[PDB]
């Protein structure tokens, strides 16, 4: 089945946001989709749900009035719109298929939503050149520095996902300036350094920014 | 408003069985659901309708419900079982309710020494009059480490930002520290060093401007 | 005599909320434990009676109201509630003296393709008073003006419930039985 959610968002307090959830099949058939959110280091909390086929939604006491769950005409996409945003609303939003016995079955990857007055900033990407200390033999480490961005999150892949072995993306560090920075490294056999190209693909949805940084052997 | 109760923690040694209880008024009349959620991942249904396993979940996971207590039982625990476990039910007045959640910790895991990788600043970065040294720390256990930086030899009092350790998919930990400075400071010194201290031992990496 | 409670809770067919049916119990002995401890009910809330002490009492008469409502509507079957259900289909008084039992019946009243036979009134001029029933079924108009669709601003008062065997529990069918205990001067005829 599988569920696809919309990208991460950033919003000013008081505004509103609207997340989407699309069935990997194309339709929700005759089942029910639910919306669950989780603030950082917090627990899970049901916000509401909707049965596309019936066109009728339902909401939790707490979000009664601020939330609106709907579907598109084709009934292939569900939406969750929260209003009067506040920092306390900063969290990860998940859509999930309802079990027949009062639970959730299939969960979407989740949509990170940050509510703050702070301006969003795209990242600056820098290459972490492989040490020329390792020419022929052993392995080698090279990477990408994703500096000064806001807000979370940013995903990193290499050679457009075709390179997955030996990849390691470290959690971002939140600096005193209020910006985040993270690094992504990949270990490769020294020999390939001279036979293959390496490119990190940085994606920071909040600022609608994507960067494909080529990482070459430093030649002083 | 219906409420559910779970203990915040539960510790267990490898191979032993861990038990998580979920308290609720006549919860036995309700259909209990259990979710497993690892660090930075999405929740996963491990047990639904009291004691059934969805296709794909080890037989090690099993639940039970009766009276005012439902229980999640995990036989032969693995380091991979560390995560937060949530119980959930539906009530005609409160809709879907989740328990506060239980963190499961596996004791006695083997020690793993950290691997330290230090990258000098990229010259491209000088273009913004900034120079950042990056110290990546991985594959260590337990998840606790202190990070210090040195310049030419003496302690570095500023521009140091270091993350808290976090669980890797291989059950070990990773962390990183950043030292931000100016292209001049960077080019002025003979060398900079990242010193990682884990479980009484220290690993130090050094980079120099001329070193290329 | 042992009261016909099995005839009520195990009745083969149940009516829609707007057309809720009532059966009066009398001149009998009622063992309430037969339902007080069943894991069978998802909802068993009593008012000014306390489920347990039930048996240890007497009443002139006991009235049982039966009907079907959506899972998310069971909550409206309590005193002091508001909504299409409580206001236009079945309402309980404020000084209610009885119990409300409900139980999921998906495998019974739900269907793979969907069962829309059960309905509820969603349009009405003024709401109901406790224990008032309305099975009118007269083309509704905002200005109480008698009309006939396809006429404009003319809608049928009853809307259909959509019961499937694959939707969330809240959109699933629930059979409800409202026990109302009557205390009139005439001695009891329905005790434990
Ligand atoms: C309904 O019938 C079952 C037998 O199938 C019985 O166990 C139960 O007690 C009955 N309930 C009532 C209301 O008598």
């Amino acid at each position: 089945v599988q569920l696809q959610q919309s990208g991460a968002e950033v919003k000013k307090p008081g505004s509103s946001v609207k997340v989407s959830c699309k069935a990997s099949g194309g339709t929700f058939s005759s089942y029910t989709i639910s919306w669950v959110r989780q603030a950082p280091g917090q627990g899970l909390e049901w916000m509401g749900g909707i049965t596309p086929i019936l066109g009728i939604a339902n909401y939790a006491q707490k979000f009664q009035g601020r939330v609106t769950i709907t579907t598109d005409e084709s009934t292939s996409t569900a939406y969750m719109e929260l209003s009067s945003l506040r920092s306390e609303d900063t969290a990860v939003y998940y859509c999930a298929r309802d079990t027949v016995m009062g639970g959730m079955d299939v969960w979407g990857q989740g949509t990170t939503v940050t509510v703050s007055s702070a301006s969003t900033k795209g990242p600056s990407v820098f290459p972490l050149a492989p040490s020329s200390k390792s020419t022929s033999g052993g392995t080698s480490a090279l990477g990408c520095l994703v500096k000064d961005y806001f807000p979370e999150p940013v995903t990193v892949s290499w050679n457009s996902g075709a390179l997955t072995s030996g990849v390691h993306t470290f959690p971002a560090v939140l600096q005193s300036s209020g910006l985040y920075s993270l690094s992504s490294v990949v270990t490769v056999p020294s020999s390939s350094l001279g036979t293959q190209t390496y490119i990190c693909n940085v994606n920071h949805k909040p600022s609608n920014t994507k960067v494909d940084k080529k990482v070459e052997p430093k030649s002083c | 408003s219906y409420e559910l109760t779970q203990p915040p923690s539960v510790s267990v040694a490898p191979g032993k069985t861990a038990r998580i209880t979920c308290g609720g008024n006549n919860i036995g009349s309700k259909s209990v659901h259990w979710y497993q959620q690892k660090p930075g991942q999405a929740p996963v249904l491990v047990v639904y309708d009291d004691s059934d396993r969805p296709s794909g979940i080890p037989e090690r996971f099993s639940g039970s419900n009766s009276g005012n207590t439902a229980t999640l039982t995990i036989s032969r625990v693995e380091a991979g079982d560390e995560a937060d476990y949530y119980c959930q039910v539906w009530d005609s007045s409160s809709d879907y309710v989740f328990g506060t959640g239980t963190k499961v910790t596996v004791l006695g895991q083997p020690k793993a020494n950290p691997t330290v990788t230090l990258f000098p600043p990229s010259s491209e970065e000088f273009q913004a009059n900034k120079a950042t040294l990056v110290c990546l720390i991985s594959d260590f256990y337990p998840g606790a480490v202190t990070v210090a930086w040195k310049a030419d030899g003496s302690p570095v009092k500023a521009g140091v930002e270091t993350t808290k350790p976090s669980k890797q998919s291989n059950n070990k930990y990773a962390a990183s520290s950043y030292l931000s400075l100016t292209p001049e400071q960077w080019k002025s010194h003979r060398s900079y060093s990242c010193q990682v201290t884990h479980e009484g031992s220290t690993v130090e990496k050094t980079v120099a401007p001329t070193e290329c | 005599n042992l009261c016909p409670f099995g005839e009520v809770f195990n009745a083969t067919k149940f009516p829609s909320v707007y057309a809720w049916e009532r059966k009066k119990i009398s001149n009998c002995v009622a063992d309430y434990s037969v339902l007080y401890n069943s894991t069978f009910f998802s909802t068993f809330k009593c008012y000014g009676v306390s489920a347990t002490k039930l048996n240890d009492l007497c009443f002139s008469n006991v009235y049982a109201d039966s009907f079907v409502v959506k899972g998310d509507d069971v909550r409206q079957i309590a005193p002091g509630q508001t909504g299409v259900i409580a206001d236009y289909n079945y309402k309980l008084p404020d000084d209610f003296m009885g119990c409300v039992l409900a139980w999921n019946t998906r495998n019974i009243d739900a269907t793979s393709t969907g069962n829309y036979n059960y309905k509820y009134r969603y349009l009405r001029h003024g709401k109901l008073r406790p224990f008032e029933r309305d099975i009118s079924n007269v083309p509704f108009s905002p200005d109480g003006k008698p009309c006939t669709p396809p006429a404009l601003n003319c809608y049928w008062p009853l809307n259909d419930y959509g019961f499937y065997t694959t939707t969330g529990i809240g959109y699933q069918p629930y059979r409800v039985v409202v026990l109302s205990f009557e205390l009139l001067n005439a001695p009891a005829t329905v005790c434990g």
